[PDB]
C-alpha cells in the first residue's frame, strides 16, 4: 500500500504582473495537479481556485521575509513533512514554485525521503526545463511576454509544461550526478579529434563536419552524439530505437561540440533538446514524425524554430549519431528543400561507418571520475546511471545522494567522504577543473 | 565570520528604532520563542517590541501551513537558514547565519524546550498557554554559548576531568557512604566537568536528564549567579507529568569553582541535605581530595603535544556512542603570544565553526558517511584544512595544519583512538553506585 512520491502541485507565478486585487489573481500564469497530470499521463471547484492563489501568497511573503536578513533573494527550499516545497528564480522575477509531495508510506501512517529526488538538482532540472522551453518560444522568457501578450503565453507555456509535467519523474533516476550540473555530455571517446597532422582516431573527420558547414548554403552550426549503438541486424529490424527509456551514461555523450556562430550558454540548449528526441522518441514539443520518404531523416524544412537569437533546425538520422542541422533563418529555400536532403543524405552518408568505430575510441578496483570545465561547459562523464528496476538499483539510490550531497555543502578545496559498504568519493578543485575520483571498494 | 566579535553585544537600545532593526536584523544567530497564538514570548538578541512586527510572518506563514494540516519544518535562503520546532502550544523557531545544519539546530532548540520544561511541568505546561519570570537570565545566557560554539550542546554529551579510576572510584564511595533515604541522584561536577554519579537500585539517570542540570547551571546560569547555597525545584523528563522534583546546589569551596548537586523528591529534606554537604565536605578535606580537585580542574585542557609527542594536530575532540561521555584536548594552544579576549573569542567560535559543517557531513538523511575529509585552505592566511572520522561506537574530530593528506591524519587518528581507549577509565564513566 506505498504510495509513490507523486508531484503535487508546481506553479509559474510572476509577482509583478499584478499590483492590485483585481490583477493579483492572475499572477499564477501555469498550474498544475495531481488530477491534471491524469489527462495527460495516459497519453504516454470555486474553492480549489481560491486554495492556489492564497498558497503562492505565502512565497512573495516569504521571499521578501528573507531577502532583509542575508540579502540572498530566493528561499530556494520550503521544508515541510507532506510536501517539499522548492523556489527557483528562472529570469529576473520569474519564479517556479514546486511542490514535491513525499513518499506516503501507511507503522499505520508514516513519511519518508530516502529516494525522493533532493532540491540540489531540481533547480538544475527546473532550470534545464525552463532553458529546454525558451529555445522553442523566444529567447527569454521576459521579452517573450511583450511579444505575444499575456494571454498567448499562458497556452504556450500550459502546452509544453503540461507535456514535461507528465514524465518529471521525481525520484532518483537516470544519473542525477551529471544532472546536478547543466554540462554537456561526452561519449567515451568524448570530443574529437583536434588538429590536422595526426591520423590517430576520430581527426580528420572534423574537416569534413568544419568543412560541411562551409559547402553547404546557410549551415551555422551541426552537433552529432551516439544515443544509440550500431544498426542492429538481429531477428526484429528496427529495434524501435527512439522510445521510451532513460539516457546512459559514457554512451549518450554528444560529441563534436559544435564549430562557432553558438555561445557556449545556448549551446547547451540545443544539445539538451536534442538529447529529448532520443528519450522520447516522436514525443516532443514539436512533434517530430520521421520522413517515409527518408527513412534515415526527420523533421526537415518545409512552423518549427530554434531561438538562439532563430535557426530552423532539420534532423539527420542514423542509428546512431543523431545530426543536429542548424540551418540559418532565411538563406536555405524550402522551395529546394528535396534537393538538399539528397545531398545530405549523399554528404553523410560517408561518415557512419568510419566515425562509428571513432566515437568507440576509448582514453583501486574500480573508478569512476567526473570532469566539468566551467567556461567550456563540457562534462566529460563516467559515473553509471541508476538501472531501471553495472551496480543493483538499491545500491545506487545511496551512491548518487551522497554525491550530489556534498555538491552542495562546497558551493585547494578537496573533499572526501566514504560509506560502510566501500567508497571514497573525493572532489578536487584546481582553468577550474572539478574532478571526481568516486572510487569504490 | 568577520563581525563575530562585535556579534554577542546585546542591542544597545539608545538609539533610533530604524538603525536598531538593522543591528538586530544582520546578527549571527537568532532564538526566539512564539506561542501558538503567534505572540512571541522570549526573543534573546532582540527585545519583544522588534521581535513583533518583524515576526508576524512566520505566524502568518505557519497559520496557512497549519490549516492545511502541514506543520512547518523549516526554511533556507542562501547563507542563512530558518528552523522550525513544535512542542505543545509553544512555537520554536531559530534563525541561523552560520553554516549550521537543521539537526544541528534542533538540538539546540530541543535544549532551550528543556528549560521550559524543566521549570513548568508538563500537565502545566500546556495548561498555562511573563510565563517564564525566572528562566529569562537562564535562556539568554544559554543562547549566548550557543553562539560561542557549545562543543557539549552541538556534540549531545558530557565532559569529564582526568581522575585516575582508583581516585574516581574513592570519591563515589565516599559519596555513597554518606546517603540519606532521600537521593534520587546527586551529582558532583568541578567547572563544568562531571566529577561522580550515584544511583539507586531502580531509579536509572537518563543521559538525556543530566543535560538539564548542566545546561542550567554550569553553561548558562553559572549556578545563578553564585549567591551560596540554593534550593530551587526542578522537573526532569523521566519523571515528567510529576511535582516539581527538588534540586540542592552549593559551591563546595573553603573554572577553579566546585559545585555539589543533590536531588530529593521532598520538599523538607533541604535540611538533610544541607547536613549532607556539612559531613561531606569533613571527609573531602579530610583525605584531601578536593585539593586535588581544583588542580586537575584548573589545569584542565591538556596540551595535545603532551598528549602526543611532535604532533602538529591542532586540536582534538573525542565522543564515545554507548555511556554518553565526551573529551577535548587543548584549547589555548592556538597561539600562547596571543592574550586580549578577541583573538581567544575568534579562535573558540572559529575552532567550532570547523567542525560545524564536519558534524553535519556525518550526520545527514540516510546518507551513512564515515570519514569525511576537507581543506579550507586560506588565499593568504593559511593552509588550515580539516579532518574528521566515525564509527557507530565512537565520533572522533581532528584539526591538522597546513602539511595535509590522508596520511597527514591516519598517522595520527588512528592512535589518538587508541589513546582515548587506553585513557577511558580515566576520562569517561562507565556507571554510578
Amino acid at each position: 500500500g506505498i504510495i509513490p512520491a507523486q508531484l503535487g502541485f508546481l506553479a509559474i507565478y510572476n509577482p509583478a504582473l499584478g499590483t492590485t486585487d483585481e490583477t493579483l489573481e492572475d499572477q499564477i500564469v501555469y498550474y498544475a495537479t495531481a488530477s491534471t497530470l491524469s489527462q495527460a499521463r495516459r497519453r504516454h471547484s470555486k474553492e480549489e481556485r481560491h486554495e492556489r492563489l492564497r498558497q503562492i501568497g505565502l512565497a512573495q511573503g516569504m521571499v521578501e521575509f528573507a531577502k532583509s536578513f542575508s540579502d540572498g533573494e530566493p528561499v530556494d527550499t520550503i521544508d515541510t513533512e507532506k510536501a517539499r516545497v522548492i523556489l527557483v528564480e528562472v529570469e529576473e522575477g520569474w519564479w517556479i514554485l514546486a511542490s514535491i509531495d513525499l513518499t506516503r508510506l501507511p507503522p499505520a501512517y508514516e513519511y519518508s525521503s530516502r529516494e525522493v529526488k533532493p532540491p540540489s538538482l531540481l533547480r538544475a532540472d527546473l532550470l534545464r526545463a525552463y532553458d529546454l522551453f525558451l529555445l522553442h518560444h523566444g529567447s527569454s522568457l521576459s521579452s517573450l511576454l511583450a511579444s505575444q501578450g499575456r494571454a498567448q503565453l499562458v497556452a504556450s507555456l500550459t502546452r509544453f509544461w503540461d507535456h514535461f509535467l507528465a514524465t518529471w519523474n521525481v525520484l532518483l533516476h537516470g544519473n542525477p550526478a551529471c544532472d546536478v550540473f547543466g554540462g554537456i555530455k561526452l561519449a567515451a571517446s568524448g570530443e574529437l579529434g583536434i588538429g590536422v597532422g595526426e591520423e590517430e582516431r576520430g581527426s580528420g573527420e572534423r574537416e569534413v563536419l568544419e568543412g560541411l558547414v562551409e559547402r553547404v548554403e546557410g549551415l551555422v552550426d551541426v552537433v552529432v552524439g551516439r544515443y544509440g549503438g550500431p544498426p542492429s541486424e538481429k531477428g526484429p529490424e528496427e529495434e524501435q530505437w527512439l522510445g521510451l527509456g532513460g539516457e546512459v551514461g559514457e554512451e549518450d555523450g554528444a560529441v563534436f561540440l559544435g564549430v562557432g556562430a553558438l555561445d557556449r550558454k545556448s549551446l547547451r540548449g540545443v544539445v539538451q533538446w536534442m538529447e529529448e528526441v532520443y528519450v522520447w522518441g516522436e514525443n516532443a514539443f514539436g512533434k517530430p514524425r520521421r520522413d517515409l520518404s527518408t527513412g534515415h531523416f526527420l523533421l526537415g524544412l518545409s512552423p518549427k524554430a530554434i531561438f538562439v537569437e532563430r535557426l530552423r533546425p532539420v534532423i539527420y538520422v542514423s542509428q546512431p549519431f543523431i545530426y543536429i542541422l542548424l540551418f540559418s533563418e532565411i538563406t536555405p529555400s524550402p522551395s529546394t528543400w528535396p534537393t538538399l536532403a539528397e545531398s545530405l543524405h549523399a554528404q553523410l552518408s560517408p561518415l557512419q561507418k568510419p566515425l562509428l568505430h571513432s566515437t568507440s575510441y576509448r582514453p583501486q578496483h574500480q573508478i569512476f571520475d567526473l570532469v566539468y570545465d566551467t567556461e567550456t561547459l563540457t562534462l566529460q562523464s563516467t559515473i553509471p546511471n541508476i538501472p531501471d528496476p553495472i551496480w543493483t538499483r538499491v545500491e545506487a539510490l545511496q551512491t548518487h545522494a551522497q554525491i550530489l550531497a556534498i555538491l552542495s555543502s562546497g558551493r585547494e578545496g578537496e573533499r572526501t567522504c566514504k560509506t560502510a559498504r566501500g567508497w571514497w568519493i573525493v572532489w578536487t578543485r584546481v582553468c577550474s577543473v572539478l574532478g571526481h575520483l568516486r572510487s569504490v571498494s | 565570520m568577520e563581525g563575530f566579535e562585535r556579534e554577542l553585544d546585546n542591542i544597545p537600545d539608545t538609539l533610533p528604532d530604524d538603525e536598531r532593526l538593522a543591528l538586530w536584523k544582520g546578527k549571527l544567530k537568532h532564538y526566539l520563542i512564539l506561542s501558538s497564538a503567534g505572540k512571541p514570548i522570549w526573543s534573546r538578541h532582540g527585545d519583544l517590541s522588534l521581535v513583533n512586527s518583524t515576526m508576524g510572518v512566520v505566524q502568518t506563514i505557519i497559520s496557512f501551513y497549519e490549516g492545511a494540516r502541514n506543520p512547518l519544518l523549516g526554511f533556507t535562503a542562501g547563507k542563512v537558514r530558518f528552523v522550525i520546532l513544535i512542542k505543545g502550544p509553544l512555537y520554536f523557531v531559530a534563525i541561523s547565519r552560520l553554516r549550521e545544519s537543521d539537526a544541528q539546530l534542533r538540538a539546540q532548540l530541543e535544549a532551550l524546550y528543556m528549560q521550559i520544561l524543566s521549570t513548568l511541568t508538563l500537565p502545566i505546561l500546556t495548561n498555562i498557554f511573563g510565563p517564564l519570570q525566572g528562566t529569562e537570565s537562564l535562556l539568554a545566557s544559554l543562547a549566548d554559548s550557543f553562539t560561542k560554539g557549545s562543543p557539549s550542546t552541538l556534540l549531545s554529551a558530557l565532559e569529564c576531568l582526568r581522575l585516575r579510576k582508583s581516585q574516581r572510584q574513592a570519591i563515589t564511595n565516599i559519596f555513597l557512604k554518606s546517603r540519606c533515604e532521600e537521593l534520587l541522584y546527586g551529582l558532583l561536577v568541578a567547572g563544568g566537568k562531571l566529577v561522580s554519579v550515584i544511583r539507586p537500585r531502580k531509579h536509572s539517570l537518563h543521559p538525556s536528564d543530566l543535560q538539564l542540570i548542566f545546561n542550567m547551571l554550569f553553561e548558562s546560569g553559572g549556578i545563578k549567579g553564585n549567591g551560596g547555597e540554593n534550593w530551587i525545584p526542578l522537573c526532569l523528563p523521566a519523571f515528567n507529568n510529576t511535582g516539581y522534583l527538588y534540586m540542592y546546589v552549593s559551591f563546595l569551596d573553603d573554572d577553579d569553582l566546585t559545585a555539589l548537586i543533590l536531588i530529593s523528591p521532598s520538599r523538607e529534606a533541604f535540611y538533610a541535605l544541607q547536613s549532607m554537604r556539612t559531613r561531606l565536605v569533613s571527609q573531602l578535606l579530610s583525605t584531601g581530595y578536593l585539593s586535588l580537585i581544583r588542580s586537575t580542574a584548573l589545569s584542565g585542557r591538556p596540551s595535545i603535544t603532551s598528549i602526543l609527542p611532535k604532533t602538529p594536530l591542532l586540536h582534538f575532540l573525542y565522543k564515545s556512542r554507548p555511556n554518553v561521555q565526551w573529551c577535548m584536548s587543548s584549547l589555548s594552544s592556538l597561539t600562547p603570544p596571543g592574550a586580549t579576549a578577541t583573538e581567544t573569542l575568534l579562535a573558540r567560535r572559529k575552532l567550532m565553526s570547523v567542525y560545524e559543517e564536519l558534524h553535519a557531513a556525518l550526520h545527514a538523511r540516510h546518507a551513512h558517511l564515515r570519514v569525511v575529509y576537507s581543506t579550507a585552505d586560506e588565499k593568504e592566511g593559511e593552509g588550515l584544512a580539516c579532518l574528521g572520522w566515525s564509527t557507530p561506537a565512537f565520533e572522533v574530530y581532528c584539526v591538522a595544519p597546513g602539511c595535509v593528506g590522508r596520511a597527514g591524519m591516519a598517522r595520527e587518528v588512528n592512535r589518538v583512538v587508541q589513546w582515548a581507549r587506553r585513557e577511558e577509565e580515566r576520562l569517561f564513566i562507565l556507571g554510578g553506585g
